[PDB]
RNA sequence: UAGUAACGGCGAGUGAAGCGGCAAAAGCUCAAAUUUGAAAUCUGGUACCUUCGGUGCCCGAGUUGUAAUUUGGAGAGGGCAACUUUGGGGCCGUUCCUUGUCUAUGUUCCUUGGAACAGGACGUCAUAGAGGGUGAGAAUCCCGUGUGGCGAGGAGUGCGGUUCUUUGUAAAGUGCCUUCGAAGAGUCGAGUUGUUUGGGAAUGCAGCUCUAAGUGGGUGGUAAAUUCCAUCUAAAGCUAAAUAUUGGCGAGAGACCGAUAGCGAACAAGUACAGUGAUGGAAAGAUGAAAAGAACUUUGAAAAGAGAGUGAAAAAGUACGUGAAAUUGUUGAAAGGGAAGGGCAUUUGAUCAGACAUGGUGUUUUGUAUU
RNA sequence: AUACUGCCAGCUGGGACUGAGGACUGCGACGUAAGUCAAGGAUGCUGGCAUAAUGGUUAUAUGCCGCCCGUCUUGAAACACGGACCAAGGAGUCUAACGUCUAUGCGAGUGUUUGGGUGUAAAACCCAUACGCGUAAUGAAAGUGAACGUAGGUUGGGGCCUCGCAAGAGGUGCACAAUCGACCGAUCCUGAUGUCUUCGGAUGGAUUUGAGUAAGAGCAUAGCUGUUGGGACCCGAAAGAU
RNA sequence: CGAAUUUGGGUAUAGGGGCGAAAGACUAAUCGAACCAUCUAGUAGCUGGUUCCUGCCGAAGUUUCCCUCAGGAUAGCAGAA
RNA sequence: AUAUGUAAGAAGUCCUUGUUACUUAAUUGAACGUGGACAUUUGAAUGAAGAGCUUUUAGUGGGCCAUUUUUGGUAAGCAGAACUGGCGAUGCGGGAUGAACCGAACGUAGAGUUAAGGUGCCGGAAUACACGCUCAUCAGACACCACAAAAGGUGUUAGUU
RNA sequence: CCUGAAAAUGGAUGGCGCUCAAGCGUGUUACCUAUACUCUACCGUCAGGGUUGAUAUGAUGCCCUGACGAGUAGGCAGGCGUGGAGGUCAGUGACGAAGCCUAGACCGUAAGGUCGGGUCGAACGGCCUCUAGUGCAGAUCUUGGUGGUAGUAGCAAAUAUUCAAAUGAGAACUUUGAAGACUGAAGUGGGGAAAGGUUCCACGUCAACAGCAGUUGGACGUGGGUUAGUCGAUCCUAAGAGAUGGGGAAGCUCCGUUUCAAAGGCCUGAUUUUAUGCAGGCCACCAUCGAAAGGGAAUCCGGUUAAGAUUCCGGAACCUGGA
RNA sequence: UCUUAAGGUAGCCAAAUGCCUCGUCAUCUAAUUAGUGACGCGCAUGAAUGGAUUAACGAGAUUCCCACUGUCCCUAUCUACUAUCUAGCGAAACCACAGCCAAGGGAACGGGCUUGGCAGAAUCAGCGGGGAAAGAAGACCCUGUUGAGCUUGACUCUAGUU
RNA sequence: AAGACAUUGUCAGGUGGGGAGUUUGGCUGGGGCGGCACAUCUGUUAAACGAUAACGCAGAUGUCCUAAGGGGGGCUCAUG
RNA sequence: GUGGCCUAUCGAUCCUUUAGUCCCUCGGAAUUUGAGGCUAGAGGUGCCAGAAAAGUUACCACAGGGAUAACUGGCUUGUGG
RNA sequence: CGUUGGAUUGUUCACCCACUAAUAGGGAACGUGAGCUGGGUUUAGACCGUCGUGAGACAGGUUAGUUUUACCCUACUGAUG
């Protein structure tokens, strides 16, 4: 879609849109973030605060298969149970036949409490839990057994 | 230069970059070209599954512990226990690693099983025979596929016993941070009278 | 993964790797061992033959080490209880091409045209209506195209059967180990210097100095005794495939360019010419279907002109497809007292388009479904 | 009486420009009756021609106007710069990564096209375990990690519900804005039962703090515009290296 | 104008080099650093140019910071949604 | 004087009250409220060719000129600042001519009326009407503006003891 | 009003001109005319609305409206054109496509579109979409082409030409005579070196060239021409260049030229039951390249060609190497 | 005595070095910012950064004198070749459009604009007033976060050398 | 002859305009020199809200103080 | 009373250094040293929102500038007349 | 209507010698370089003094140092028509 640009609306337009007086030159400011200290430093405190400089310690090769440990939450919890069998364990709410999730398998490393499951007992398999989290389950009924 | 609000975005093209560029024109042609091999190398082993019988491993870290997926060939104890040879398996189309180590009883099991199931389910034809062809397949992978081991049943019994099991995680990350200074402290004890 | 961990006057900027998915997959061999009841190894010379070589013999190399044996996954003076194979030069043929050849259907009538390859009628073949040529847009005129068939040769363990037959003490595994288990040195490693890396109390590399060890040595991404780890085994070596390919050879294409474009070059283009030289480096395509490229006559010294002639066209004549503008010549028409051009408005002169056949009435016949 | 002011929904003339609209509709006026009219926009009658007569174009003449364009500039006709002329060519492009907006598909998910299958041999068309982004934040980091309640209270809220004959009353109030809270992380504190007597950190807080929670909104593709790196809208150095 | 003379040919010296009775002179019409090709379409806050029509809206030369003063960022002014 | 802050209401005005760890000697205060009384005038005027903005982005970041206030300078078509209005960026009528002055801002036309400026001719429009003054052997002639002074004159005209 | 009152091209109440003004102060009034104001028509923009009807209408379709319209830099929106692409018009066309010319016509505010008439010769267009190397007046733009200047500047240095005849279409310039001159023996003569390369020489005429002409030419076309024992090269060495042996350098290569090197060639015996094998001898230049002016073996005269001659021919010599 | 080691010695000078300056005196001329000779508190002379002198030489700079003369008073004439006209042949620089002035205003020096003056085809030879004539993106000056040659107690290094 | 010394290799310290690469502010009645109007403070300019320029005017700052900070009490200063 | 009666008396990133928890990390468990982080100060940029910096060019170059000097012209006329 | 001739200086101004009737003052892009000249200033060569460590500086002094084009239009001067 060449045709839909402004550049043809500017056929015959002196200055192109780029203004007569201050001209379109080449790089007036500085290439790239030139000057982010000395002229585009209004710009940098603006709308970048915390650019320049250095904080945190550093972590020669780190590798991020450590810290994988992805959140499930209380609230999608039951999600990880199929919808056929869903209502099933809905409504039979009873312990000694609670649903077994595992969370490894579902693709999860840490359960977090954000809050109201149903209080249909169930066994959760996490590697780590929330004690918020943990004493929902127990409020409900079910346990969470870790695993590794 | 820098202007209104906007992310800093870091576009590594400072180099002759147009020199070393590989646009992929020939991702249809070399599909083809693929096939064509596969074809041809097929034709070449008309008898032969194409590739290789490879075994069940574990994914090695700690995000992919979860996962079993094919390795590159089977332990000689894996190949021993099934009952051949390393240099007989590798002729009869079983990939073989040397390097490889089953420390993981499962694992072996799952092994074991898939090489039994491989003799079972191959004819080697003899050298100075009639060559019963049997309308060869192409894929020993998709012919002895890998599955993921089930690891529990869909329902069991609440088994609770009062521990909440993160007062367990947060003991065993203490036990892990302090046990050098409590062998210090026995130690010091120890040593002075 | 990831513009991430890290590097960076921590500024500008730079910046990998493990895992994960996939393509492809393939494995291995030397040194270090006494064959010592037999250098068992090999180049060459000379003979014979089935000559990418194989056999007599001879010399030489070689013990300061050539064969067999083992390569770390392992492997090494023996013995048991049922236990596959062999291997070798040819021939018909699985397989790629220089490739060759054969295989359908209108040139039927009318119109226009110089030409029918265009329009109309009737057809035919079609696993062929891709493309090109032919005097204009041609499936059916030609070459081909589609589908099959038959052949002028070369490469020959990804192999089924023959082919002379097994050099009748030929090379390979465990339910029991009598012992072991050689494994690469100015090399690891340490320091320092320079360079380099994302590698940061130093990533790789190189110079110099020092310079090892055998449960040793390397690594475990922050510099330094360790109760314990984990993981490999360096300082020797070979190895297809997936990967790259602005060159070479062959082939198929394009929402590309269309002769100031596209390569510099569509042409006797890296040519002609410019430089002492390194080097620099253009311009230049089109008559017509067919030269049928203008016989002949006249004027001119001749070029040439005027006639004539070929042609569909000469408003195609080689200075050639139409030949645009700038710029000229002629003719015509207009204005013009130190510019010209322009806007509004009219006038004058040129030039020119807009109902008067008609969805309505009706008539003394223009040349007598009606005028 | 006349001036001079003011008013007349007072009378009588003389000129000019315009005539938009086009199937009944309205408001009015006329002795208060059917009808008429100057009342929500011109009709009636008449003549000449039916042609270059009107008009268009064009050239000239006349009256009045009219400086040479482009550019930089506070200011150009400029004694500022470029431009003798004409033809052809000639200057915001494409890409990587993005911001706002918009369209589309699906939606707590989304993206087939690295690959694989297939194919009417770069097209179709079909196939995910993965991976990217999103669904959790916060802290330098160890780490911890989002309901005291009808996912809270208050003010305002479109719409909906109940409404009497035209007020306006009540109820419910999504989005969104203001405010007071609650929850998660960080910081600073007080620290309970217990105890590897130094650990775990319950409980209660604090003019503190976060790019958070508080019934998800994103992912992908495309388009304009904007950004950065790239020859980077086109032409242009003095130089520097090999 | 008999020589520190003039000159042919051969030969040597090559670019941060040569050569210079010295002028930054000469080194192929090139010299206060030759020529050729390439890096290289070098960079340019500076000059010049920047190609169709109509419709609607319509500025600024001001603020703060900047080795900032021929430039930029920022706020303002303007458009669009 | 001019300019300038605020207010002129429904988030408002008045009552055994309700909350609190703040405050008080004290249910005294402070803040926030539940329940109540306020309508056809809800508490000046005028206007409101819609009000609250949300995102995003262009150009610009040399300015210059008025009457006014004003600094430096002898002054300058000089240099530098005031609530403003303009030119830039804007044609049109007038000031002959002129970026900025006066009038007035612009779609294409037609009638009428005007602004500023003009009406002897150029030139559309009274050689109008009325009272004076002036005669220059460098008259004068309309703002911005394109200049003239002190001092003089029984030139002439009009004005106290 | 006058004096005060002086600046340079001629000169400006705008000019002419004006004197009870056409001057100055003042006062009624009439009149003139802006793109302003009032009122109408039309265009567009914005906005507030109406409109579900049995066919004859793709509902911002039709319609009622009220207000408004300057504009650089700049923004946005509707469109007009160009080359290609997908669909469609079973679109146009050798009975004439595309291009081009035309003070002919119509349409649109415009970008532009459509048609009439000439030229011609093979392809091209409308519509819905896609796409971009998409629109020029300028850039001392690029490349080509062309002007005015302009039949103008000019063709003036080197003393200088004239008469007749011939040839010829044509003669200032060619040829041949005759005259006048010039260079004046460090020449405008006769040879050569470098360089050129056929220009040498003969035979044929206007296309170009010889800045006039041309019958001439170093031009054009076709041909012919260069004869060596003795002249040069070849041989030698000069300044110098440069292999080898060696040593540097990652290397292209650099040094070095006799250096820390095992560095080769002429006579008889061997010269045939036996070869160049051998006590046969001397020994020790210490590559090579580098001069058409240095060194150096040797040829002269006469004649001969259109063009070669110390080279051919005739005569007469010399040098080098070979029993 | 002080700075800082010494204080300009011999000589030379308004000097190619002296600003004040056309120094003062003498001479040269009718008249001399010139020339020469003197004089020196010499801005700022001076001793191999050589001082002073010096025969001869000099296409070096300067003053005067004689001779000579068109340099001049003050111009005139002559020759050759041009220019000039003709035959042939035949470019270029420049060029927005062009080409008459006065004033005004204007980017403050107009060919155009305003108001006046005026204004008659086609032209030839000269000419140098104008075209702010042509030739060249001012070489002076400034600016640029543009260079380069050269220098050094600049910053940072480096070959050699020790 | 000379001799484990020279030489050569590496590192380290000097020296090194012989050479290399760079740099050598801004404002400014042109630039330069001067000054700082470059970060600031008082009064005025400044035109009675605030803001407001010039290389305007008259000056000041880069310090000083264990008291010259904080509280309380008592007293009253210059001058005649 | 949270320094000086008020209105001036001053300082980023990076680095270093000190103080504080002795709190987090050195990524195969750590005696311990060393190092790296968290919070607050100090070492400093006076061109004071903060580069690390000597000249000369009369041998000069380029991009520009009438934004800006050296003529004329123009306004002014202090000064001169 | 005239307002001179000269010595010195590149000079404008000066300052003298004289003559004279008088040797008035000015403008015209500080008139007048396609009119000249080129003494001066004002490139590059060179010397000196002072300054500078130096390269170099010096409206300080010396010496040597390329002055291009009209054929166009106007104006002018003459000449045809």
């Amino acid at each position: 879609p060449s045709r839909f640009t402004k550049t043809r609306k500017h056929r015959g337009h002196v200055s192109a849109g780029k203004g007569r007086i201050g001209k379109h030159r080449k790089h007036p400011g500085g290439r790239g973030m030139a000057g982010g200290q000395h002229h585009h430093r209004i710009n940098m405190d603006k709308y970048h605060p915390g650019y320049f400089g250095k904080v945190g310690m550093r972590y020669f090769h780190k590798q991020q298969a450590h810290f994988w440990k992805p959140v499930l939450n209380l609230d999608k919890l039951w999600t990880l149970i199929p919808e056929d069998k869903r209502d099933q364990y809905l409504k039979s709410a009873s312990k000694e036949t609670a649903p077994v999730i595992d969370t490894l398998a579902a693709g999860y490393g840490k359960i977090l409490g954000k809050g109201r499951i149903p209080n249909v007992p169930v066994i959760v398999k996490a590697r780590f839990v929330s004690k918020l989290a943990e004493e929902k389950i127990r409020a409900a009924g079910g346990v969470v057994e870790l695993i590794a | 230069a820098i202007s209104k609000n906007l992310p800093i975005l870091k576009n590594h093209f400072r180099k002759h970059w147009q020199e070393r560029v590989k646009v992929h024109f020939d991702q249809a042609g070399k599909k083809v070209s693929r096939r064509n091999a596969r074809a041809t190398r097929a034709a070449k082993i008309a008898p032969r599954p194409l590739d290789l019988l490879r075994p069940v491993v574990r994914a090695p870290t700690v995000k992919y512990n979860r996962k079993v997926r094919a390795g590159r060939g089977f332990t000689l104890a894996e190949v021993k226990a099934a009952g051949l040879t390393a240099a007989y398996a590798r002729t009869i189309g079983i990939a073989v690693d040397h390097r490889r180590q089953n420390r993981n009883q499962e694992i072996f099991d799952a092994n074991v099983q898939r090489l039994k199931e491989y003799q079972s389910k191959i004819i080697v034809f003899p050298r100075n025979g009639k060559a019963p062809e049997a309308e060869q397949v192409l894929s020993a992978a998709a012919t002895f596929p890998i599955a993921q081991p089930a690891t529990d049943v869909e329902a069991r019994a609440v088994q609770d016993n009062g521990e909440s099991a993160f007062r367990t995680l947060r003991l065993a990350r203490s036990e892990k941070k302090f046990r050098g200074i409590r062998e210090k402290r026995a130690r010091e004890k120890a040593e002075a009278e």
